[PDB]
């Protein structure tokens, strides 16, 4: 009975203040120069695109490369609006589940209607995998279609659910420091747990690779 | 892959050393059999 | 009456993460034996450690999503 | 079973073409027993022993400097060796001082090629001292 | 109004399939209604 | 008032870090921006910290105002 | 009593993802080692992991759909 | 109270489909590590995964059909 | 009340078939990397495959007979 | 109320027989890959499997033996 | 009701030997694929697999020891 | 009813924090098979284990606060 | 009602240690295949298994201490 942890009971509030300012604000962090040589703070933004435009280009190698100049705009928005919110009292728009159901469905259904305007038969004859055996046709095409319509829900809900899960352990491990007016040795160890956990919460960049990329595979496979 | 790889060496370079490292460890009765090999006979002259 | 049922339905929901507590244990133990064979870590071998990590934590944290909704 | 154990050297031909049971192969990625329908693999060897098992009472002992396996599709393994030396002609007294010698010369290597080479030399010299 | 002709060659290329927010719009309208419905019955 | 707020970002951006005007940011006003922290963010030479870390320090104290009404907590006194 | 047994009813069925929560760790821990041995990932050797992921994350959200349909 | 056991019974009965979750994460990952060493997939290599997928799937949907037949 | 304990334990028993769903995955998984080296398939590979399949079943089916024993 | 504690101890104890059913998929999976190296199979290669199979099932039956004690 | 708390606990603590049941199934799945490279059997290959068994099943057996104290 | 509800939501949450012990069995264990192929020891080899050891424990000490979140 | 919670709580809290044994068999099941490739026993390999048993059991044996404070 040496080190008694404490807790504080307080509501954890994802309120909704004025959003249409907060959305526009990580656009003005990135400038664009009309010059040949630039000014050594855009120049490391301009290099960072060159890299990851050469990995969502290499797989496709089609005349579906026209689509890929948009997919690098999709990575900078939720790459920024997940990285701004680590600050003391900032607010992330990708916390709320509303816009992510408007980021999945106008993009996911832009893929199944891409081959249906050109191929019209073999896009969803990709439901036929192989040299058809007999005992498992109905066990297959009720499975590979129930794992198609999961994909818009599978794409949006994986983003909202772990981003907000980062924010609660920021509060709760952090709030247990404030309410630790018992023995002062254990206060540092909870603080040292925080400054490790904030390094893990720069996997909010790592979770945007797993949103543009499984949009490519959900584009490359259909087209 | 090992430490000789990513260093600039090969297997024939590996085989010349661990032959001599064995062959120098012999007693001083079978020394002439280390001279039986005697790889220093062939010479190399280049075109340029 | 359902105040306990608020608890155990949350108290049982949390142990569904116990897969992904081991599922990332595979992908980091399985990387070092993919690395000691072939020391080219700056290539795409380390990039398949994080996407395997992120796709496993994507199925990791949202099991705790159903935990709070039963509470709150 | 039905295994022609070939094994030789440039100087003198060792156990050759004879139906011998089990062979030890000293190899980077370890030693593996040859069991009568062993899967064909063309792996080359590291310094170490070959303790070869026959029905003639007891096993023999040898030592391969740097060899190569080519076990074929049928039951026929061919082993080669540059120096398939016998053990008893080795002198322990000069052999120990080599191991402490090269480790003392590790930090005198101003290049990156020879620094692997002295790591090769202690590995060849560590190979004999566990053996003897 | 020059936020158009810089990207107007891009629009009628891919908005043939990309500007199908009708499904998104339909879902949104329904979502607002259900919330109202449950607050109507409280 | 639109030409008033538009001439805040344009004037500030050139002055804070980089633009006969492009090399004016090559020396940079980062030496002017430096003295606020203590000395330690010295890496601003070509990845410029004081150019960026002022906006993000402005967006924090702007969002401290909205939260102030909710987390009151203050007694009939001052803190330590 | 209808409400309370629903609260623990979805709590037990949360952990159906715990099989897929670590079954996605294995198959993405087996392409770290199958790309290490033979660098030919751009053929079948990557599309056999996503096809491994589609037919294994079909069963993660498959059970949470039941834990919703027992709740409402 | 009779329907109260009808709901919590299918709550744990669909945990048996999680066993077809982690059990399928291996047999689709073993067609990664054992494909590169021997490219003969159109022979019985892919065919012994489909048998390995389906007959591992048959114990997945069987523990789903218990949760229907316990409730109705 | 008698139906309350019956309808939970029938679902509480059939989580025992989940562990059979795990062990059945390796048997069609290791035979993939077992046959990939050594194409001697019509011999005792497959005969050791079918014995391995029908033995893990008998640790899953044996609970299922006990699972129906609870109901009757 | 006296009957209800019989069936939770019946349902929850039978769960643990799932684990040893997962274990004998490993040892019969590993005999397929051990044979494909070195066909010395009818010697202690196969005999170590029947060593291991009897020893893992002895644990799982030891789990199942308390189901007949605590029910009765 | 006081006797009911005795019954509910041990069937729950029973299942802590399920994983230790499979935790001995893999230590014999190694010695198949371990011996089949290097026939050095009677030496410390087999003598180590003895130690891994009796250590791991003891930690399963202590999980059964607490099942008796909940029972008694 | 208050201390009744709290504790069985707390014990049933701490099951998930030994659900990541089975991962560091693989993380600390698969260092063995990597170290024997190549002894480049104080390279990223042992340090990739720390990226495995403390990230898999980071799902272990994940749920332990959530258990003490429902202690109070 | 206090007695009905203390006994289900600790028996629920014992479940996790099954996760510990199911990884601790791997950390000797990798050392069997470790020493059988390269006889480096008396050097750093065996001491890792001494660390490997000591580490993952500390993830396990703490969960038993969780069961005691519910009981006491």
């Amino acid at each position: 009975n040496e080190n008694l942890f404490a807790s504080f009971i307080a509501p954890t509030m994802m309120g909704l203040p004025i959003v249409t300012l907060i959305i526009m604000f990580p656009s003005l962090l990135f400038p664009t120069p009309k010059r040949l040589i630039n000014n050594r703070t855009i120049s490391i933004q301009q290099w960072l695109i060159q890299l990851t435009s050469k990995q969502m280009m290499a797989i496709h190698n089609q005349k579906g490369q026209t689509w890929s100049l948009m997919l690098m705009s999709l990575i900078m928005f939720i790459g920024s609006t997940n990285i701004l919110g680590l600050l003391p009292h900032s607010f992330t728009p990708t916390t709320q589940l509303s816009m992510n159901l408007g980021m999945a469905i106008p993009l996911w259904s832009a893929t199944v209607f891409t081959g249906f305007r050109y191929k019209t038969k073999t896009s969803l004859a990709h439901f036929l995998p192989q040299g058809t055996p007999a005992l498992l046709i109905p066990m297959l095409v009720i499975i590979e279609t129930i794992s198609l319509f999961i994909q818009p829900v599978a794409l949006a809900v994986r983003l909202t659910a772990n981003i907000t899960a980062g924010h609660l352990l920021i509060h709760l491990i952090g709030g247990a420091t404030l309410a630790l007016l018992n023995i002062n040795t254990m206060t540092a160890f909870i603080t040292f747990t925080i400054l490790i956990l904030l390094t893990i919460l720069e996997f909010a960049v790592a979770l945007i690779q797993a949103y543009v990329f499984t949009l490519l595979v959900s584009l490359y496979l259909h087209d | 892959v090992a430490y000789w790889r990513q260093a600039g060496l090969s297997y024939i370079r590996y085989s010349q050393i661990c032959a001599k490292a064995v062959r120098d460890a012999l007693k001083a009765e079978f020394k002439a059999n280390a001279e039986k090999t005697s790889g220093s006979n062939v010479k190399i002259v280049k075109v340029k | 009456i359902d105040t306990a049922a608020k608890f155990i339905g949350a108290g049982a929901a949390t142990v569904g993460v116990a897969g992904s507590g081991a599922g990332i244990g595979t992908v980091f133990g399985s990387m070092i034996i993919g690395y000691a064979r072939n020391p080219s870590l700056k290539q795409q071998l380390f990039s398949y450690a994080i996407l395997g990590f992120a796709l496993s934590e994507a199925m990791g944290l949202f099991c705790l999503m159903v935990a709070f909704l039963i509470l709150f | 079973g039905q295994m022609s154990f070939t094994f030789a050297s440039p100087t003198q031909v060792f156990f050759n073409g004879a139906n011998v049971r089990q062979v030890d192969v000293p190899t980077q990625t370890g030693a593996f027993g040859i069991l009568a329908s062993h899967v064909p693999t063309l792996q080359v060897l590291r310094p170490g022993l070959v303790v070869v098992h026959a029905e003639d009472g007891t096993t023999s002992k040898y030592f391969v400097s740097s060899g190569s396996v080519t076990v074929n599709a049928d039951s026929s393994v061919q082993l080669l060796a540059e120096e398939a030396v016998t053990l008893d002609m080795l002198d322990p007294g000069v052999a120990k001082a080599n191991l402490e010698k090269a480790q003392s010369e590790l930090l005198g290597a101003a290049d990156e090629a020879s620094r692997a080479e002295i790591q090769i030399r202690i590995e060849a010299n560590e190979a004999l001292v566990k053996a003897l | 109004q020059f936020q158009f002709t810089g990207i107007k060659k891009y629009f009628n290329s891919y908005t043939l399939t990309g500007r199908m927010n009708c499904v998104l719009a339909t879902y949104g309208g329904i979502a607002l209604l259900v919330l109202y419905f449950k607050l109507r019955s409280k | 008032a639109s030409v008033v707020p538009l001439k805040d970002r344009r004037l500030l951006e050139v002055k804070l870090g980089e633009l006969d005007f492009t090399p004016s940011g090559i020396a940079g006003a980062f030496q002017r921006g430096y003295y606020r922290y203590y000395n330690k963010y010295v890496n601003v030479k070509k990845g410029s910290v004081a150019g960026l870390s002022m906006v993000l320090a402005a967006y924090v104290v702007f969002n401290y105002c909205r939260s102030y009404k909710e987390l009151k907590h203050e007694r009939l006194r001052k803190y330590h």
